[PDB]
């Protein structure tokens, strides 16, 4: 192939985890101008990719889009003259016809376990039935079918990981986030980012399959009282959380307002510690070798979203003993003291 | 929740997670659970047939009373002799086709995986009959648009369905009795009520 | 031109009725002069220091004069920073 | 008898430079507006003229009172204190929309009447 789309869905987190798949694609065929037809807040991840070409905004899960917009995007994908679709939108006919109207050589999608996925095999060269119908709930990997078929042993090795989630920031986002925490009282090497705050905001970057993923504030007040201050910067998803956090944990506690995942990875890259819950920030911390802890609401969910905690040897995983995101708040402080210094 | 008359607790054998529950079972018919499942599928099919019926009656009578088309009265509509086909053939054809439909629906209700697995040839379409649910078959044949791809988390859509359908069934009983003691169409009875409402009701029939 | 109107209701009316119309030729004349003003204004105000479409605010960022220069700018300069990021990773950043 | 200990610190200072506290008495909780009307303390300020208030319904932010240490025995906001006053220091409530609760009640809530037209900040303790 030379031109390849991606009709990925979900938001920040699902499109973030697709970066080893894109690196797999460019590792498979030498020069590919990969495109992305994602939802909003999916484009914002694609500063961190150094591989791709357009990265539009479409919201593929709309299911009754604007017919002007729908016809325009069908014709746009026709005018870009692709060779491979790689949907992972998890839909069948109706959307298989959408991938079929693109003049594509290799129509690839995901397919429901249910019925809304019949008649799709007619219009797809790969079927790739998935699980749970809530595809982010499958965990970190989510694409082992698509990873194992893209690059089957036909001439050489698959090479299905290449040190998965190598995100990369540029100098411009580094300078603007440097100004954003330099407005706070942080030093460019010695601070700790969080990105876990109980909120009602779509900049939380969580998942589609996780519900109770974001930790509270008075629980967080206990966590931030139990921990020594290594300048913990606080990453709010919206400005209405600023005064709320300053009411709970204090006025001296620095708050950095970040809603962009590229800005969030730039804030990771200057940090020295990460106390993220199950958001994009765990994977961004595992990118560029930052020591994370990775809070979760379940040990099993933590294994599904981090299967590589034994590999990086810094992301010492902590979850809740029950479900419902209520952990011990003690031993996590202990190994936060252990690994961050 | 609001269960069909305040001052009464809903029965404990039905509550919440069902299409428009509201807890109305004073005569203990949904007490047995499999009986309730059978009655749910019965209700859905009854309500959908009744909705098609109310549409096919109200639309035809809007065309008739106003005078757009010379269609017959719903009451005297069955004895229309069609040129290309006869009613004696149509009953048999309906029997065949709706048997292939309803027996398939049944064998899905008793065995959801059926009609799509093995030797279930319907012109090679053994995939659109996946079912996905009791009473909500889905698939490219049955929901081409797929407004509710999901069906467990589609409580608004199923609630709209069942409420409109309960109301259509009640309106069909209206069509049955209202036009057996008045011998006119529904729209005729309506405009009879909307001229002098306090002088043309059921009990104003002497 | 004087007409005395007798209406029983209020009072008498002394209507004037100067019926007139811009001469047929004068409509062509006002068209002639307005096409002259259009000519003069097109030439002179095209020969003017046009303060918005000259600066680095418009011509600097994009500014080809279309309506999509904003959209191709914010759709290509992220591809420019992705290209610069790949070329940065090509020398191991 | 169950006697809630209102303090009702007045808005203006004494000319000496110390606040003047009045320590009202009234039983229990029905409405704070009715307590401040009955026990003769100055609620509305300039709005104490007869048609300068909504007579208790909440359609005007005229009975507002800063309440400090008032998280003990108080009803929550009825989406009228949350709407009439919006961008406030969050310790301000409407007396005709708050209520100090039930008749069986003891407590030492202290209320600064007229948060508009005052000069003191109270230096509130940071919660949590
Ligand atoms: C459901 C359903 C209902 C409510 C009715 C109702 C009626 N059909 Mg009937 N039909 C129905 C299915 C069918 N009908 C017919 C073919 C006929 C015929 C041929 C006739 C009726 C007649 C009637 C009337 C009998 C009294 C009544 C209005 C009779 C009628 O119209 O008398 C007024 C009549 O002659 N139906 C076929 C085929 C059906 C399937
Ligand atoms: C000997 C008696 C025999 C009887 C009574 C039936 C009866 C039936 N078969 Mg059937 N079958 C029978 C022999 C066979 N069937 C099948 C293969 C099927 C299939 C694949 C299906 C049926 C279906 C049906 C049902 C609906 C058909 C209908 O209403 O007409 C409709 C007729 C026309 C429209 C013409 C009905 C219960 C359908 C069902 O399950 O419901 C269905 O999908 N049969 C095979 C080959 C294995 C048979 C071999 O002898
Ligand atoms: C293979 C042929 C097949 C045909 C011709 C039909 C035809 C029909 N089904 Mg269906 N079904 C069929 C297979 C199946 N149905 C169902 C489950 C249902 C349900 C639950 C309902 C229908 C209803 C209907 C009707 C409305 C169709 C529509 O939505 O437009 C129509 C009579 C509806 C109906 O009968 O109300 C009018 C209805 O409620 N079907 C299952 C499971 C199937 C498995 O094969
Ligand atoms: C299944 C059909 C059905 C039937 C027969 C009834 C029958 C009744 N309803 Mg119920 N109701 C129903 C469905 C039904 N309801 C549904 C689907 C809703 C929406 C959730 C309600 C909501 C409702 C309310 C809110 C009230 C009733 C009331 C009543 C009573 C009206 C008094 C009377 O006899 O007037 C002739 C009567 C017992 C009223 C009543 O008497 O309260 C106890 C009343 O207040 N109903
Ligand atoms: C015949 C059509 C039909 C059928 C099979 C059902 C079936 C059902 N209904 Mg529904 N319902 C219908 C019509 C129907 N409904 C209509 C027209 C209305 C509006 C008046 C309602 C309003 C309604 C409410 C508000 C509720 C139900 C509920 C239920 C369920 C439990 C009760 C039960 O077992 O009754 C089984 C019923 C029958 C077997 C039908 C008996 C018919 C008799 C013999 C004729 C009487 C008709 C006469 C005019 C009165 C069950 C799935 C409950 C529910 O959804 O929660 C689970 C509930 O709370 N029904
Ligand atoms: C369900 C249902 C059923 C059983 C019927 C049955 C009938 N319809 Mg009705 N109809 C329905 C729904 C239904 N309709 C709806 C939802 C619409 C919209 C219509 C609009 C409609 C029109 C416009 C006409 C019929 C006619 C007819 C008759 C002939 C249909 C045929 O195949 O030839 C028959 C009595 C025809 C008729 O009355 O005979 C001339 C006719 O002209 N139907
Ligand atoms: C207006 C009442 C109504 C409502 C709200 C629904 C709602 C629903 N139906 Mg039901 N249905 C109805 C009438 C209705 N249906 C009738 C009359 C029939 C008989 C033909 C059916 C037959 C039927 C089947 C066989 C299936 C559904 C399915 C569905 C779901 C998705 C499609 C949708 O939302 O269409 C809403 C459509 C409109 C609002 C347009 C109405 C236009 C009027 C003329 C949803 C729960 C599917 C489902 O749940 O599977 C997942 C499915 O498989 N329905
Ligand atoms: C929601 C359904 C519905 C609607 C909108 C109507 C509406 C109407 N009906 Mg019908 N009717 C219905 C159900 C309905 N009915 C049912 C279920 C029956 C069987 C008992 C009847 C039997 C019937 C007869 C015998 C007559 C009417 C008549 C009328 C009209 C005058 C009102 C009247 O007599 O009260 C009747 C009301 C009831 C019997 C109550 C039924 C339940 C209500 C509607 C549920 C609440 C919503 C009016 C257009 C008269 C007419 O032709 O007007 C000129 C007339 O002679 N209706
Ligand atoms: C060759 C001549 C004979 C041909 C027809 C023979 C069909 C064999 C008998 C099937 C009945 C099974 C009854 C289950 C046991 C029973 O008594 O259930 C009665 C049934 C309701 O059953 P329930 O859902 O309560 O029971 C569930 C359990 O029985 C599941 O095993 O009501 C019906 O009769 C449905 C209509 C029958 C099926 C319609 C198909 C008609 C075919 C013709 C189409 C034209
Ligand atoms: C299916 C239906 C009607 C279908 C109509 C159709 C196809 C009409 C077709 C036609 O007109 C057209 C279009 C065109 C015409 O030219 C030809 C025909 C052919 C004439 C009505 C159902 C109508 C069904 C009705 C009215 C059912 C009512 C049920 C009730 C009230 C139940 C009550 C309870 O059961 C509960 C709920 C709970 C228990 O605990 C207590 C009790 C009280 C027992
Ligand atoms: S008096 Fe109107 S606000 Fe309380």
């Amino acid at each position: 192939v030379r031109r390849c789309c991606c009709v990925i869905s979900g938001g920040v987190y699902e499109n973030l985890l697709f970066f080893p798949t894109i690196q797999l694609i460019k590792d498979r065929y030498p020069g590919v101008q990969v495109d992305i037809l994602t939802t909003e807040r999916g484009k914002q991840t694609y500063e961190l990719n150094k591989n791709v070409r357009w990265a539009n905004v479409y919201d593929p899960d709309d299911h009754w889009p604007e017919p002007a917009e729908y016809t325009d995007m069908i014709g746009l994908l026709k005018g870009r003259y692709y060779d491979m679709v790689l949907s992972t939108k998890l839909a069948g006919l109706g959307h298989a016809a959408f991938l079929f109207m693109t003049t594509a050589r290799d129509r690839v999608s995901y397919i429901y376990p249910n019925v809304n996925s019949a008649g799709a095999g007619l219009m797809l060269s790969e079927t790739f039935t998935a699980e749970n119908t809530n595809l982010s709930e499958l965990g970190y990997s989510m694409y082992t079918q698509m990873e194992d078929w893209l690059g089957r042993p036909f001439r050489s090795v698959p090479r299905t990981p290449l040190l998965p989630l190598r995100v990369s920031i540029s100098r411009k986002v580094k300078e603007v986030v440097a100004a954003k925490y330099r407005n706070a009282g942080a030093v460019t090497g010695k601070f700790i980012v969080i990105h876990g705050i109980e909120s009602d905001s779509k900049a939380s970057m969580q998942s589609k399959g996780d519900a109770d993923s974001l930790l509270s504030l008075e629980k967080w007040a206990k966590i931030i009282k139990g921990v020594r201050g290594f300048k913990p910067v606080f990453v709010i998803p919206h400005e209405k959380e600023r005064e709320n956090v300053e009411d709970f944990v204090g006025d001296d506690t620095s708050i950095v307002f970040i809603t962009t995942p590229g800005q969030l990875a730039a804030l990771i890259n200057d940090s020295a510690g990460v106390i993220a819950t199950n958001t994009a920030a765990i994977q961004l911390a595992n990118a560029r070798d930052k020591p994370c802890i990775g809070l979760f609401s379940s040990e099993e969910k933590g294994k599904l979203f981090v299967p590589y905690a034994e590999e990086k040897s810094n992301c010492v995983i902590i979850a809740s003993k029950t479900g419902k995101l209520a952990d011990i708040d003690i031993g996590t402080v202990k190994n936060a003291m252990q690994v961050f210094e | 929740r609001a269960t069909w008359l305040p001052g009464l607790n809903p029965p404990p054998y039905l509550d919440g997670n069902l299409a428009g529950d509201y807890g109305f079972d004073p005569l203990g018919l949904g007490e047995d659970p499999e009986s309730l499942k059978w009655y749910v599928q019965a209700e859905l099919v009854h309500s959908r047939f009744a909705m098609l019926g109310v549409a096919g009656i109200l639309f035809t009578d809007l065309l008739r009373t106003t005078g757009i088309r010379n269609l017959p009265v719903w009451y005297e509509a069955g004895a229309v002799k069609f040129d290309f086909a006869s009613t004696k053939t149509l009953i048999v054809v309906q029997f065949l086709l709706m048997g292939f439909a309803e027996t398939k629906r049944y064998m899905d209700f008793v065995s959801p995986g059926s009609q799509a697995k093995e030797g279930s040839f319907f012109f090679g379409l053994e995939a659109a009959l996946e079912g996905l649910e009791p009473g909500y078959p889905g698939g490219p044949l049955l929901n081409p648009l797929g407004l509710a791809k999901d069906v467990q988390n589609a409580h608004d859509w199923k609630l709209k369905e069942i409420k409109n359908g309960r109301l259509a069934m009640m309106a069909m009983l209206g069509f049955f009795v209202q036009a057996s003691v008045t011998h006119t169409g529904p729209i005729d009875n309506l405009v009879e009520h909307l001229s002098n409402p306090w002088h043309k009701t059921i009990i104003q029939t002497l | 031109a004087v007409m005395v109107q007798q209406i029983e209701g209020m009072r008498d009316i002394i209507t004037e009725k100067h019926v007139w119309h811009l001469s047929d030729k004068a409509i062509k004349n006002v068209y002639m002069f307005y096409i002259m003003f259009t000519c003069w204004g097109c030439l002179y105000f095209g020969s003017a220091k046009d303060p918005f479409y000259d600066s680095e605010e418009y011509r600097g960022d994009g500014g080809d004069g279309t309506g999509y220069w904003v959209y191709e700018t914010v759709c290509i300069s992220p591809f420019l920073i992705l290209l610069g990021k790949k070329e940065k990773n090509l020398e191991m950043h | 008898p169950p006697a809630v200990d209102f303090a009702f610190v007045h808005s203006v200072l004494l000319p000496d430079g110390t606040p003047d506290v009045h320590w009202r008495r009234a039983n229990g909780g029905q409405k704070l507006r009715d307590i401040m009307l009955d026990s003769n303390i100055e609620l509305y300020g300039p709005y104490s003229k007869p048609l300068s208030n909504c007579a208790g319904v909440g359609t005007c932010a005229t009975c507002m009172v800063e309440i400090v240490n008032g998280k003990e025995l108080l009803n929550p906001r009825t989406d009228i204190e949350k709407e009439k006053l919006k961008r406030k220091p969050k310790n301000w409530r409407l007396a005709c929309q708050t209520n100090v609760g039930n008749p069986d009640s003891t407590g030492l809530v202290v209320i600064q009447q007229l948060p508009e037209w005052k000069a003191h900040e109270w230096n509130i303790p940071k919660n949590i």
